[PDB]
RNA sequence: GGACCUGGCGGUGCUUCAAUCCCUCUAGAGGAGCCUGUUCUGUAAUCGAUAAACCCCGAUCAACCUCACCACCUCUUGCUCAGCCUAUAUACCGCCAUCUUCAGCAAACCUGAUGAAGGCUACAAAGUAAGCGCAAGUACCCACGUAAAGACGUUAGGUCAAGGUGUAGCCC
RNA sequence: AGUAAACUGAGAGUAGAGUGCUUAGUUGAACAGGGCCCUGAAGCGCGUACAAAGUGUACUGAGUGCACUUGGAC
């Protein structure tokens, strides 16, 4: 006897009003549960519609500082030959040292971006990096 | 039977977390499994943008802690059903993920429905199956989305005779009409399996809860 | 009747100079094919395009793939030429007449 | 179109019987005789007299049993015995029933010159065999 | 419903009961085919479709299963693939793709039943592509190098696809010989060969040659010992009747390499089979039919 | 007047086709006689059937009878609680023909933002469909073939002269 | 395909009456591969219609000339 009109409401709102009608005979075996922990959102219906004019999707792109580096690094480097083992969530790259020697040598109190970068090189070529060349 | 029914069924309710779920997961392990990766922004639909964390080189990231959020009311949601020993019936059509859904679906008692849908085997379920037939309680859809990427008939079937529906929705799919949508990502064997694993436990607990009530009560 | 007639004179000729040329494609213009007649039917609905075939099977049958893939491009080509101003739909046919007279002479010899 | 001894079908909601819905070819084969008698068997004689006792009996007890034979009537040529058996509603009363069936008893039995028998089974309603 | 089908199986018992009593057997070694024998004479019933005649057999057997309702008392489903619809046919689906996973992880007698078979054996209705996507399935399953563990249950879904030698007789003087009989159209023979003879083949007492006046018929007759490369090795004597000239001739024919199967090796048998000597004919002349003047001759076409 | 939806039509071509459209195999009809049916003439003097789907057909069959026709004569409550072979098959029942040498007909249910309307994809995408029919089953000699069956509709198809019957009319 | 063809019996009905009908049996083959004008059945589809077109302009007597539009097809 449940409503079958999806597009009105939501199962909660319509089998609610139903039964505050009294034409359904009895609550439902999930309107107990949905009625104690009701989802974030109410099921309601709603139709997609497409962007037009100048509104844009809120969705902001992922950045972060260290990503400066990590695009210099492969610029001038490359991919180099230490393969991505992306099971492992503690993996460190040659790429994560060198950010990770980058954001030392900063904080150290030199600042010039360049001098950074040429001095990270040098100081993982002395750690014993392979920090070999792209082109 | 009146103090047996309260006891027994409104119990559960007075308690926020009664089956103790939230210790199923972790949003360490859901990253693990990468519950967070989701289609290309290209491919987004645009009601999944308040679950989107975020765009990391044109792939949607999914907000693993909506995503706990919604696991955690989701796993809720269906332990509560399954302890009041109403019906489950998991939904996917991901031929990948078919076999581990219907075995699951098997190991847990509740049941599955992985191959092509017949239509109306819900609006029409009476002349299908016989009229004393009993519907789900509760659906699990696996995967929202048809082998066609469209929102599975299952979706709008269920809201149709008003049955709730608990749904992975991936960053393209519609939770316009899921009862309760967990935002993440549909596609990974190891998001897929760490869903099954979950749900499959939350079912056990809920079930094994429920007899142990029962004995409590019926004993004294 | 002899505008019938005349239309497939002149459609004779159009689409013998088409497939003189790469125009329709490269494809089309190796295979080297020679059209025994056209004829147009009495309706206007069609324009039967015979053209002679080979002895290889495997040339018939790519040959007749490539004609009925380019036929459409044909018709536009020569609806653009204003050779006629409306072309019907073309329709390729195979042409054997000729099998006859050849086994004869060979069993004559 | 052969219209013989044939149930059209109409939107489903004309109940039949297993005689009605049953068709001629299938005779012998999912369904026996109305009648059982040994005058057509080879070598016998009367069958014709088999043929006019049973038209008589049939019309005789369809006027007799108005509104009340759920089914047709089976007739037993044992020896010179005849039995009629019948299926009849249970919505005449039983005295009346009894009376009928004495009455046409005996009147049959002496019109014809041999002993018979009539033997009702009532049923609540004639038996549905499917709907047309 | 379970109950109801309990109460008819009680009630199928008392009634078995009943018939044993009736006809004296022993209730209790009282078996299905003797319930059967005694039900068949005690109704008497001349209808030629054996489905049409009365039973009296178990509930098991008698109803239809109808799928057993599928839902218990409280409504919940037995099968966890109930919802598919066509939950016997995807159990089985899945039981073949996990053998399927289970083998990859390791590593003219036959065929397979038709769709009917299966959907029999599943007590489900599937369709061609049904069919078609189980079949190919059990057909990888074979590929894959499928042991003793799985050709065991592959079997269950195979479908398997001689001339019987007389006994040598003797006769009172101790010559062994065979008898043998065969019918064609509607001429019988039956054939006497010995294991020795000179080559005569007496018909009805009399020699083959006056019988048989016709070069052909003799032809027939000469056709399997000359089959057999044995003409002259036996003396034959051969009785006919019915039928006409050349259907006697076939009938003498058959009996006769029937009767020398018997004599001649298990190979020469084989090879008679072959080549249609030991094959009963099965070509009889079609029934003329109402309204045409032959068994296919339609009357001329009026206008 | 505007925008749409469906059915109909071609004297519409290409490609598949069909004891099977034409050729291809055999046997025949038409040419002669006779048997026989029909139409026109004739007859005082027979009804119906009428392209496939009439034409040794209703008829498993006419010297009287049959017989319903013609001529003549005769009877009047009439074998019948009368009767009528007299009209009406373009009222019907009853029985059939044709496609059908088909396989579809289908009730009852369940998208177009609930318009006319629509409902297909198997690595399946809203269809399920009871029931009827084909099928299946059965007879004959198989598991074959032939029989049998052959649904809804088509031709106001036939049959009031098998019989029953609505309707029309006669009753010296 | 035991099909055609040929031949011979029997039955229904009557008092009698067929070369008609029904039915039984005997001997018993040939082609079976091509195509679609003709018939019909389909799909590919095309175009008809009921339940190329046009605007402006000018000549001629509906067409043509020039430009324009698709409110047409490829
Ligand atoms: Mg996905």
């Amino acid at each position: 006897a449940g409503s079958r009109l999806e597009t009105v409401g939501s199962i909660f709102s319509r089998t609610r009003d139903l039964v505050r009608a009294g034409v359904l005979k009895e609550k439902p075996l999930w309107f107990d549960v949905y009625d104690a922990f009701p989802p974030l959102r109410e099921p309601v219906f709603q139709r997609p519609r497409v962007r037009y004019g100048k509104a844009k999707a809120p969705i902001q792109d992922i950045w972060y500082h260290e990503d400066r580096i990590r695009a210099k690094f492969y610029s001038v480097y490359g991919s180099g030959q230490r393969a991505f083992d992306l099971f492992n969530p503690n993996f460190k790259s040659t790429c994560q040292r060198f950010v990770e020697k980058y954001t030392e040598l900063q904080k150290l109190g030199e600042t010039d971006e360049e001098k950074l970068f040429v001095e990270t090189g040098k100081a993982l070529l002395a750690e014993g990096v392979i920090l070999r060349r792209v082109g | 039977s009146t103090d047996f029914n309260d006891k027994i069924l409104n119990e559960p309710l007075k308690h926020s977390d009664f089956f103790n779920v939230k210790e199923l997961f972790s949003v360490r392990s859901l990253f693990d499994a990468r519950v967070h990766l989701g289609h290309k922004a290209g491919c987004r639909h645009r009601f999944m943008e308040p679950y989107i964390f975020g765009s990391r080189l044109d792939h949607d990231i999914i907000d693993l802690e909506q995503t706990a959020t919604h696991l955690q009311l989701a796993l809720n949601f269906t332990a509560h059903m399954a302890y009041r020993k109403g019906i489950i019936l998991f939904i996917s059509r991901n031929r990948q993920f078919s076999y581990l859904i219907e075995n699951m679906a098997r190991d847990c008692g509740e049941y599955a429905h992985t191959r092509y849908f017949r239509g109306g085997m819900l609006t029409n379920a009476r002349l299908l199956f016989g009229p004393t037939v009993r519907l789900p309680d509760l659906i699990i859809f696996l995967h929202t989305l048809n082998n066609i990427f469209e929102p599975h008939v299952a979706v709008r079937d269920a809201a149709k005779m008003n049955i709730p529906t608990v749904g992975i929705v991936d960053t393209n799919c519609n939770p316009c009409l899921i009862t309760y949508p967990v935002p993440g990502n549909d596609d990974s064997p190891l998001a897929v399996h760490l869903y099954c694993r979950l749900f499959q436990t939350a079912i056990t607990r809920a079930k094994e809860k429920r007899q142990q009530v029962e004995a409590l009560y019926r004993l004294q | 009747h002899a505008r019938l007639r005349a239309l497939n004179g002149l459609l004779y000729k159009a689409l013998t100079d088409l497939l003189c040329t790469p125009e329709v494609s490269q494809e089309l213009y190796d295979l080297n094919v020679e059209l025994s007649k056209v004829s147009l039917t009495p309706d206007f609905s069609a324009c039967r395009a015979y053209w002679k075939t080979t002895l290889s099977a495997e040339q018939n049958a790519h040959m007749e793939a490539v004609l009925q893939r380019s036929a459409a491009h044909m018709r536009h080509l020569l609806m653009s030429q204003q050779t006629l101003r409306n072309v019907p739909p073309i329709v390729f046919v195979q042409d054997k007449g000729n099998a006859a007279l050849a086994e004869l002479d060979q069993l004559l010899a | 179109k052969n219209r013989a001894a044939r149930v059209r079908v109409s939107k489903g909601d004309k109940p039949v019987t297993y005689e009605e819905a049953h068709a001629p070819h299938y005779i012998a084969h999912r369904k026996g005789w109305l009648s059982l008698h040994t005058g057509n068997l080879d070598g016998e004689d009367h069958a014709a007299e088999r043929t006019v006792e049973d038209v008589f009996l049939r019309k005789f007890m369809w006027g007799t049993f108005p509104g009340c034979l759920a089914d047709q009537l089976v007739l037993k040529r044992r020896g010179n015995q005849l039995e009629i058996c019948a299926v009849v509603l249970r919505q005449l009363s039983p005295h009346k029933y009894y009376f009928l069936v004495g009455y046409s008893e005996t009147l049959l039995s002496y019109f014809y010159k041999c002993p018979v028998r009539l033997h009702l089974q009532t049923v609540p309603s004639k038996v549905v065999y499917k709907y047309l | 419903t379970e109950d109801f089908i309990k109460k008819q199986i009680e009630e199928f018992n008392i009634g078995k009961r009943h018939l044993a009593n009736m006809m004296g057997e022993d209730p209790e070694t009282f078996t299905q085919e003797d319930i059967d024998r005694a039900i068949a004479y005690l109704f008497p019933s001349g209808l030629f479709e054996k489905r049409a005649r009365p039973v009296m057999k178990h509930p098991e057997q008698i109803f239809p299963r109808q799928r057993a309702i599928q839902w218990g008392e409280d409504g919940r489903p037995f099968h966890y693939l109930f919802y598919t619809g066509k939950q016997s046919y995807y159990s089985l689906m899945h039981d073949v793709y996990g053998m399927l996973l289970n083998l990859e992880k390791h590593q003219i007698g036959s065929r397979w039943l038709i769709k009917e078979e299966l959907e029999e054996m599943l007590v489900e209705k599937l369709s061609d592509l049904d069919y078609m996507q189980f079949i190919r399935l059990l057909e990888k399953l074979l590929t894959s190098q499928c042991g003793a563990a799985e050709e065991e249950f592959v079997q269950r879904f195979r479908r398997s696809v001689k001339q019987l030698i007389e006994p040598v007789q003797y006769d009172e003087q101790g010559m062994a010989f065979s008898k043998s009989e065969g019918k064609r159209k509607t001429a019988k023979a039956e054939a006497i060969v010995y294991k020795h003879g000179s080559g005569r083949i007496k018909v009805n007492g009399i020699d083959y040659q006056l019988y048989f006046p016709i070069t052909q018929d003799r032809e027939q007759l000469m056709f399997p010992f000359h089959f057999v490369d044995r003409l002259g090795k036996h003396d034959v004597t051969c009785t006919v009747s019915g039928g006409g000239r050349s259907a006697q001739a076939g009938a003498i024919r058959l009996a006769m390499a029937k009767a020398l199967c018997s004599f001649v090796t298990e190979d020469e048998v084989e090879w008679m089979r072959q080549a249609g000597l030991l094959t009963t004919d099965p070509r009889v002349r079609e029934r003329k039919k109402p309204g045409q003047e032959g068994a296919r001759r339609k009357f001329t076409w009026k206008k």
